[PDB]
This record gives C-alpha cells, sequence and structure tokens, in this order.
C-alpha cells in the first residue's frame, strides 16, 4: 500500500528550468527503479514516452531529446526521484508521470516487486 | 513461508537503511580502487579512465541481498525440501544481521563478504557451497552480497569470483597490503582480484524471507 505524490511543474517561458520530485509514501521495502514519463497535450496515456530513468545503483537513462537537458537525480533511501530540467523548450509541455518499480513486504513478511504510477504533474513550456 | 505457492529464491533482504550504507560503502571503494597506483598498475590484467562504478553498473536491479536458495517457485532441484525445513519455517519474516567482513571486486563482479552465524547457517543450504574452489573452504564461504556486475555477468558470478578470491587469500597468495584504504587494507591478488579487508566488520540489518518478483 504505497502512494506517489508529485511536486513541482508549472508554467515557463522556453529557457527555464524547474525541478519536479516524486516520494513514495507507505510500506516499501526497497526501491529497484524509479523513472519519469510525460504525455503531451492531445495523447491518450498510451503513448505515454520514457524521459528518465535511474536505478537503485545510479545507473540513469535518457531520452536523446533531453539528454543533456534534464537530469534525474535519486535517493533510494527515502524513496524520492528529482528531474531537474533545463533549458525547456516548448516541445516539452506535457504531463509527467512518476514509475518506481518498488520491492514491498506483504503481512506474510514475504517480498515482492510492484509497479506504482503518480498522479501526474503539469508542465507548460510558452 | 506459504507451504505451497514458494517465492523464486529466499535469502537475506537488507533494509533500505543498511542497503544504502553497504551500497554507498561499495561505491566509495569502487571509487578509491580505480584511483589507486596499485590499480592502475595491473589495469592490463583487468581489460580511457576505467571508471569502475560505471563498469559495474549492470547489475539487476533490486533490493540488495544474499541468497541462500533459488527455489525458482519449487522447479529448482531441493526447493521443496529447503522451504519444508522447519527453520525455515519458523525464521521467515525474522531479522538477522549479517557481518560483512570485507569489500572485493573481480573483472566480472564486485561484492561483499557475508560471514554467517552459526545460527544464519542453519539457514545456508548444502547445495550452494561445492563449485570448484569450495573444496577445502568452509562451509557458507560462498555467502556474499552482490554490489556489481560487468555486462554480461550474472550475479551468481559473484558467489563464485568470492571463492576464488577465499581460495587463493588462503592460500598466502594474497601477497602484501599494497595499500591502506580509510576503511581497510587493500590486497591485490593477481589475475584482476582485489580485497578491501575492512579494519571493522560492517554490520546491516536483513530480513530472511522469501522474494516472488
Amino acid at each position: 500500500e504505497v502512494q506517489l505524490e508529485e511536486s513541482g511543474g508549472g508554467w515557463v517561458h522556453p529557457g527555464g528550468s524547474l525541478r519536479l520530485s516524486c516520494a513514495a509514501s507507505g510500506n516499501v521495502f526497497g526501491v529497484n527503479t524509479m523513472a519519469w514519463y510525460r504525455q503531451a497535450p492531445g495523447k491518450q496515456r498510451e503513448q505515454r514516452e520514457l524521459v528518465a530513468s535511474i536505478t537503485d545503483y545510479g545507473t540513469t537513462e535518457y531520452a536523446d531529446s533531453v539528454k543533456g537537458r534534464f537530469t534525474i537525480s535519486g535517493d533510494n533511501a527515502k524513496a524520492t526521484v528529482y528531474l531537474q530540467m533545463n533549458s525547456l523548450k516548448p516541445e516539452d509541455t506535457a504531463v509527467y508521470y512518476c514509475n518506481m518499480d518498488l520491492t514491498v513486504m506483504t503481512a506474510t513478511s514475504s517480498l515482492y516487486a510492484y509497479d506504482y504510477w503518480g498522479q501526474g504533474t503539469q508542465v507548460t513550456v510558452s | 513461508l506459504e507451504k505451497d505457492f514458494l517465492p523464486l529464491y529466499f535469502g537475506w533482504f537488507l533494509t533500505k537503511k543498511s542497503s544504502e550504507t553497504l551500497r554507498k560503502a561499495g561505491q566509495v571503494f569502487l571509487e578509491e580502487l580505480g584511483n589507486h597506483k596499485a590499480f592502475k598498475k595491473e589495469l592490463r590484467h583487468f581489460i580511457e579512465k576505467l571508471e569502475l562504478v560505471s563498469y559495474f553498473g549492470k547489475r539487476p536491479p533490486g533490493v540488495l541481498h544474499c541468497t541462500t536458495k533459488f527455489c525458482d517457485y519449487g522447479k529448482a532441484a531441493g526447493a521443496e525440501e529447503y522451504a519444508q525445513q522447519e527453520v525455515v519455517k519458523r525464521s521467515y519474516g525474522k531479522a538477522f544481521k549479517l557481518s560483512i567482513s570485507a569489500l572485493f571486486v573481480t573483472p566480472k563482479t564486485a561484492g561483499a563478504q557475508v560471514v554467517l552465524t552459526d545460527q544464519e547457517l542453519q539457514l545456508w543450504p548444502s547445495d550452494l557451497d561445492k563449485p570448484s574452489a569450495s573444496e577445502g573452504l568452509p562451509p557458507g564461504s560462498r555467502a556474499h552480497v552482490t554490489l556489481g556486475c560487468a555486462a554480461d555477468v550474472q550475479p551468481v558470478q559473484t558467489g563464485l569470483d568470492l571463492l576464488d578470491i577465499l581460495q587463493q587469500v588462503k592460500g598466502g597468495s594474497q601477497g602484501e597490503a599494497v595499500g591502506e584504504l580509510p576503511r581497510g587494507k587493500l590486497y591485490s591478488l593477481g589475475k584482476g582480484r582485489w580485497m578491501l579487508s575492512l579494519t571493522k566488520k560492517m554490520e546491516v540489518k536483513a530480513i530472511f524471507t522469501g522474494y516472488y518478483g
């Protein structure tokens, strides 16, 4: 029973920066992966594209469209992820959803790996 | 234990804090080894500036752990017997303390050596301790926590590289401390192996349970 809670987001003129964060509340045993997907105005949710990923080890994967402009951070101890976005372009306008592959302990102490999604954070560039 | 529905494997899984104490400790180690004069000498025995961190950043994402029995939901040989054991049933969800006696890295894996206690060995299986060097190494020497892996390296490799490291460490062929790191004494064992004998045993909190993935 975890809850993903986003923050950040807003309206920015091309060439600004926001820091999208996303904590995880509940009974999380450990973090396996944390990523950021985004859905542009018009899209349906079926077209949520990967924006940035981070592993427990710290290995990051980015999309060429954002690689060098965005920078994903992390903190496995607090189950928090960050996406400091730099030099924003109008094409970056979207809702940025927070994904997290996490290990969770059931009542019998067993462990399972779950995939949680966040509500979303609005990002506008104009 | 779920006497029927078996996990992918049993083992000791580190809590969120212990996991980062060990995880971050393993990074600084790789940061020191890669910048240490000894390691830089024998680099051609290990492969630009080869940053060991990225080199070993292929471990399957997941919580750090010391595996005991791989079960594959009972398809693995011996799984059913292990889970049906009374000690295994009476320890599910019980918290144990795992002692990390040294860090190590090889061209294939980068892990941490686990020195199981007498009771922890009650849960150690008797099949994961007879590869090639386990003959003459004591039971439970393969016990480890994988911190990193090279490109095409399955985490099972980390346990075998440890037995390879220990086999030489026993033979007195580790040589002399090629240096003193802040955490302990660095030792060059040749053929790419390295060991940071920890002056102080790192203590990590861990829960014995099953992982279903």
